[PDB]
């Protein structure tokens, strides 16, 4: 209901990345499912993955290993971790909240700006 | 050892007359056409044929049939009865352990197998393989020879034998023969039914009685049907074969005064004087268990590629549901995986256990003639067969299954929710073909016992609960989904595995169900289908499998009881 | 069919006191009973979806409880115009079956 | 009508030898062991075996085997080949309306009938049923008369025949040999080889061939094995029948001398000089198909209680299922109610199809005795037997299913989506019974042949598209999808019936959907399981299936075309 | 939406009965099932069957095809015909209207008192 | 997947022009399209859900049209806080696919 973004944002290639969105005004445990939209410079979003609010996941298929979505659920967080970063994806990534009963990502962050660079 | 029998009028309606003729040690024999009367005179007058149908008196040696007779009697079948996946030495050994007094030891029991083994000379194979169908060791020749031993442990004075050479070309056919020649006097009174011999081997019969359409012809001895017939007015073909040459009489050359022509001979009076001169189990139920399961166990492993070869393909079945449910996720195709991949479990427990029907239809003609016998008891032999043949065949399919299957698929990941799994394909199993024995427990052709239980099988998975919502059945249909066993399985496997499961991304229905025509958890899938929640609800169907268990093996042993052993 | 019943079919509570309701089921429902008021002369009009919501145009005294078989509403210090018999009524089978309601006796 | 065979070295590995000798008119024998070159002699001897392996010379009255030998050849098959279920008369106008020219007239083919069927005595029976298995007009004694006369019709001069009398006892044995002394010397040489033979019937052979363990050891006249082996130095069993004091000397009393004993005889020069002396389709294809469907309808009309009876099963199953699913109404329950009767009628469809596969393994005998014989050719054959069994057996329980369940249900009511169903269930009968043809249609014994199509089918209907949601198989496991038949009919089924319904009372989502976990249309339903909308998306299901039709009778045709035909 | 419920307020037994129950401001066969909730004199509810949107009708199994319920869409109606009437049915029948997606009967109408008598 | 596409990838429209914009869908959808308006710098809000509803915060003048694959946004004479890139995105099969989205020329 209402998410803030924030993390790193540079990388190098090869290394990983986290971004850690912290959910506020609602326990990501209780209803929704949690997504990772992120946008390429050319905008295009892609999708990237969700994170359910009891704790399974499913990624876009696209991303083979390369992401993985966990959660802290004491202080209501839900992190993204990407490995092996190619210097390609140098997206914005926006935090997105599913719905579930109505479909829509209905709420959105407010996007880092990841880029993937020496 | 004479046999003296008199007035056999048997009843079924006739299929005999009133017989008379006295049958003395040597080898007496029994010509007879294909199927008059010949098998059926050898029959009731080796104690084998129901008393009711018999209406006269035989003797032995001046005693009117004691109650342990068969004890003392041999009588060895046609067709091969041996169990070919064993190996003689062993049958012999297992026609000895339950046939003759247990009070002697183990040694001096190998020592009457290796009297007898010489005695009909077998030391030449004396350990090696029968066979049935996928391994053939040694010929019909030792097979008659073995068959012929498996019933001289006992040592009976009275060797009731039929049709020895019937399958048996020329060579083995005169060694068998000789055989019994030798044999026979060390005091052993033969009596088989030959069809059509040689004249070869007509050298020494001492007797034989040519008798057809249910009546007596003639019972002299050998060297006298030739003079008999010489005196009723035949050339018999001056080079021929007299054996087939009463036959070619019988057939068309009538008949009710052929029979005629011989009480008023010599020999009727002959042997009618001395006639009515003369008118005037063992073990417990311990061994009979414990060998009969050594006997199926050993028996089931000699032909392997009968059994071994489901237990590939089993595993072969379970490789290939694992990869294709693989995922099972947790969204909307949930469902349809979950209900799919538990129901094919349970129709293929089901449609797999009709191949365990020949457990009593292959063996009914080994049975009876053991049971005739007295080796055992029939609550013994349907024991021994249980835990050896249902028990270690029905345990393993439900153990490649749910192991196998179990976290490729990724059900529920407890520990007692996998044993359960386990323990409700166990008892389908278990279930099913039992219900299997209860139908097949009493034929002897299988063709329309597997129709029947095909088609009984297919209504139950009908009433299985996935092809049909069983909450809305009309109220008179209702009451038929309690004979299914497929429900009873397929209802325990479902109330096991989706209980605490959310099948809908997203939205947290455990609260409340918003829109109210989602499915959107396990319990209201499992409610919607007419399943119970409480833990009652899933052992339920465990009380319920282990009663048509019980049900479906007193029917079989009812059956094997009530059967007609004659 | 599901047979709703509410055992305590009559109450007598005063101008306060936080009353509660049970509506047994007699199968398993699944958090899909929904309570009506009627009044003594007029509709039952609804009053709770799902056994939890509730309907714009009523208090928040009023809220439903229970899963399974046992629900119950529960009214909060009652008011003066919250007299008149409560039917639940299951919307899960087919033939939808009310209960029998339950008056209130003003002391 | 002599016969003069020369060195007939047949290597298949021999089985047997540089034989000599000729079969002069009378009725030449072939004495022989069990198994050891008689029949494979008499194979040889009648243009029966692959002339690949034989590497000799045979000769015809002089002339080296025309091309339409068997055109002018009777061999007449051991065992029985009539059809039970036809009656005499009209088997033996099936005999005539085949294999001898139709361009004589209908009145001349049966006054020659009448001509047969007196010259071999019958009109005894002359319209009798022979039957099977259900009814049994006739006995053995004029099934083999019968057979005898079915290639008596073409009239050759060289009967070819494999033993005559084995399953007959004495008086019609002794018949039908009588029999062929008579019709002998009306000028036809039969060589017939018969199986440890009487003395009654060793009167009159004017030949006999003792041949055994591949190699020849006498073939002088019949009056004549008697003298040579007295000079051979053997008393023969003053009394005996010399027929079995041959077998008597070749079993056991070796061998490389005895067969050498014979050639210094005088009886291989005898032969010999004259053997180094004389050294130096037809019909259309139309009558083979309007006959062959004649017969194999009227058989099939036969013996209706195999047919028959599984309409009677069908019409059973129609109407119960019609009591089941009566309600189908629209709610909740409606989407597994119809997903479950569809599912279940096309999966029936096919496993009732795996009953048809004896259509050609009963009958491999016949029509391989056939085929050698100028009958017919195999297309003809082909075409017929499925315009006559296949056709209108499948046709039927298309619509007993369809028009006894379709009212009862109550599914989806217009013409056109009622005569969908009904020919989308006999696409997937023909389709799935073409493909039990397929795989059975070389086999003689049946028991594999079932095995492999019943998993067959159990794995298509995995891959059927009701236990699994085939968007959810992994990618390199969802092309195995196209191979299965159920997937091709229930999928045409399913959107035939699925497409203008609403699942959800008092919802109308088809403007749109609400909270989008509901199926609450028929068209969600079809598109979550992946399947078309398109009209295209029904119709693509039939181009698949009248494409496994083609391919799956082609490749039998071909498994027909390729079969060793000897 | 705006339902109202009128017709003969009295039959005698075995005859029959109609109630045509206008519904006003939403086309009958746009969204919802309609139904005809009736009430006895002891203040017991009964179901009695509804007319889905589309056409389909599904009537409360205690009433064996003695009710039968149709729609003039033209005028946007609904009718309920009762047939063989018993004299203990002296119920009131407040023609009430589903919702589906949410499950309750939102509006009712206002109910007629049928009497059953001679 | 399902790849949802926009042909016209860029348009130019003027102030009041009735606009529609084309999202055909590359399988079948059945009204599960819905609408983005990303602005120069923000998170694209959501326009239009199951394809035929708003969303409370909007105008009237945006509507859904078509069905099975030709999905159609209609802006109707679009006012000036109008400009910005628009998405579908179905939201029908597991991995959600956007479209390439038409950024919006002002004459
Ligand atoms: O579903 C039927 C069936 C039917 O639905 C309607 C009529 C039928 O005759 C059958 C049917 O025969 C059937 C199966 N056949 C029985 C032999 N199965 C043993 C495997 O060789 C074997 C399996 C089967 N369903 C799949 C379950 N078991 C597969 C056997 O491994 C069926
Ligand atoms: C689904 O929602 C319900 C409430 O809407 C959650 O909770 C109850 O939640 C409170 C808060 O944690 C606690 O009383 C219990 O956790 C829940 N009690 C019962 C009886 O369910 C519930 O936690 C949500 N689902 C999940 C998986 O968290
Ligand atoms: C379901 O609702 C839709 C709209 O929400 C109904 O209508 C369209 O409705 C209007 C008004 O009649 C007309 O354009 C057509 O009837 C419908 N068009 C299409 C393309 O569906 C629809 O009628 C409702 N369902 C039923 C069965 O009436």
């Amino acid at each position: 209901v209402q998410l803030q973004e924030s993390g790193p944002g540079l990388v190098k290639p090869s290394q990983s990345l986290s971004l850690t969105c912290t959910v506020t005004g609602f326990s990501i445990t209780s209803d929704y499912a949690w997504n990772w939209i992120r946008q390429f410079p050319g905008k295009k979003l892609e999708w990237m993955g969700y994170i359910n609010f009891d704790g399974g996941t499913t990624y876009n298929p696209s991303l083979r290993g390369r992401i993985s979505i966990t959660r802290d659920t004491s202080k209501n967080q839900f992190f993204l971790q990407l490995r092996s970063v190619t210097p390609e994806d140098t997206a914005t990534y926006y935090c997105a909240t599913f719905y579930g009963a109505k479909g829509t990502l209905d709420y959105w962050g407010q996007g880092t700006s990841v880029t993937v660079s020496s | 050892a004479v046999l003296s029998f008199h007035n056999i009028c048997y009843r079924v309606k006739e299929i005999l007359s009133n017989i008379n003729g006295i049958m003395k040690p040597g080898l007496n024999a029994i010509l007879g056409p294909t199927g008059g009367g010949k098998s059926s005179l050898l029959d009731v007058l080796a104690a084998r044929k129901d008393p009711s149908g018999l209406s006269g008196d035989v003797l032995i040696n001046g005693a009117p049939r004691p109650a342990n007779f068969k004890c003392n009697s041999g009588y060895v079948v046609q067709d091969d009865v041996v169990m070919g996946t064993l190996t003689v030495r062993e049958n012999l050994q297992f026609s000895a352990a339950l046939r003759l007094a247990t009070t002697m030891t183990n040694h001096e029991k190998n020592e009457r197998i290796n009297r007898v083994i010489q005695e009909l000379g077998l030391d030449k194979v004396a350990d090696s393989k029968v066979g049935t169908q996928f391994i053939r060791g040694v010929s019909g020749g030792e097979r008659k020879r073995t068959s012929i031993g498996m019933e001289l442990i006992t040592d009976p004075s009275i060797l009731f034998l039929d049709e020895p050479t019937t399958g048996l070309d020329s060579s083995t056919a005169n060694a068998v023969l000789l055989l019994l020649k030798r044999m026979s006097k060390q005091g052993r009174t033969i009596i088989f039914s030959i069809h059509q011999p040689r004249y070869s081997i007509f050298k020494l019969f001492d007797s034989l009685t040519l008798l057809a359409s249910g009546r007596l012809m003639f019972h002299g001895p050998a060297q006298e049907a030739l003079g008999y017939f010489e005196s009723a007015g035949y050339h018999c073909e001056a080079y021929n074969n007299p054996a087939d040459f009463f036959l070619d009489i019988i057939n068309g050359d009538l008949i009710e005064k052929l029979a005629e022509i011989y009480v008023n001979s010599s020999f009727y009076k002959e042997t009618k004087a001395e006639l009515h001169q003369l008118s005037g189990y063992t073990t417990s139920f311990c061994h009979q268990l414990r060998w009969v399961s050594k006997r199926s166990f050993k028996n089931l492993l000699g032909n392997p590629q009968a059994s071994i070869a489901q237990i590939i393909v089993t595993v072969v079945l379970g490789l290939v549901i694992g990869a294709i449910y693989f995922g099972l996720k947790n969204d909307s195709t949930g469902i349809q995986n979950r209900a799919g991949v538990l129901f094919f479990l349970t129709t293929n427990q089901c449609f797999s256990s009709v191949s365990a029907v020949e457990l009593f239809v292959v063996e009914k003609k080994l049975f009876i003639h053991e049971y005739i016998s007295g080796y055992y008891r029939v609550s013994s032999y349907f024991l021994g067969k249980l835990l050896s043949d249902l028990l270690p065949m029905r345990m393993l399919p439900s153990i490649i299954f749910t192991c196998i299957v179990y976290f490729m698929l990724g059900l529920k990941p407890k520990a007692d929710a996998f044993f359960v799994m386990m323990f409700t394909l166990m008892m389908v199993a278990y279930s099913a073909s039992s219900m299997a024995l209860a139908i097949a427990a009493g034929q002897s052709v299988v063709s329309v016992a597997t129709l029947l239980m095909t088609i009984c099988f297919v209504f139950m998975m009908i009433f299985s609960g996935l092809l049909v919502n069983l909450t809305t059945i009309a109220s008179w249909l209702s009451w038929l989904q309690y004979f299914s066993i497929p429900r009873y399985g397929f209802t325990a496997l479902q109330h096991n595995e989706f209980l605490g499961q959310n099948f809908c991304p997203g939205l947290n229905a455990t609260g409340n169900n918003p829109c109210n025509y989602a499915t959107c958890t396990g319990e209201e899938y499992l409610v919607k289908q007419g399943i119970d929640l409480s833990p009652w609800g899933l052992w339920k169907n465990h009380v319920a499998l282990a009663c048509m268990i019980v049900i479906f093996l007193t029917i079989a042993y009812l059956k094997l009881l009530f059967l007609k052993k004659y | 069919d599901i047979v709703l019943t509410q055992s305590p079919s009559s109450f007598s509570v005063s101008l306060g006191d936080r009353v509660t309701i049970s509506c047994k089921a007699s199968g398993y429902i699944l958090n899909r009973l929904a309570w009506y008021q009627q009044k003594p002369g007029n509709a039952p009009r609804l009053l709770i979806s799902g056994a939890t919501s509730l309907e714009t145009g009523f208090p928040s005294r009023f809220s439903g409880t229970g899963s399974g078989k046992d629900y119950t509403l529960s009214i909060s210090s009652l008011q003066t115009e919250d007299v008149g018999t409560y039917y639940c009524q299951q919307y899960w089978s087919t033939p939808w079956t009310f209960g029998g309601g339950t008056k209130l006796e003003i002391r």
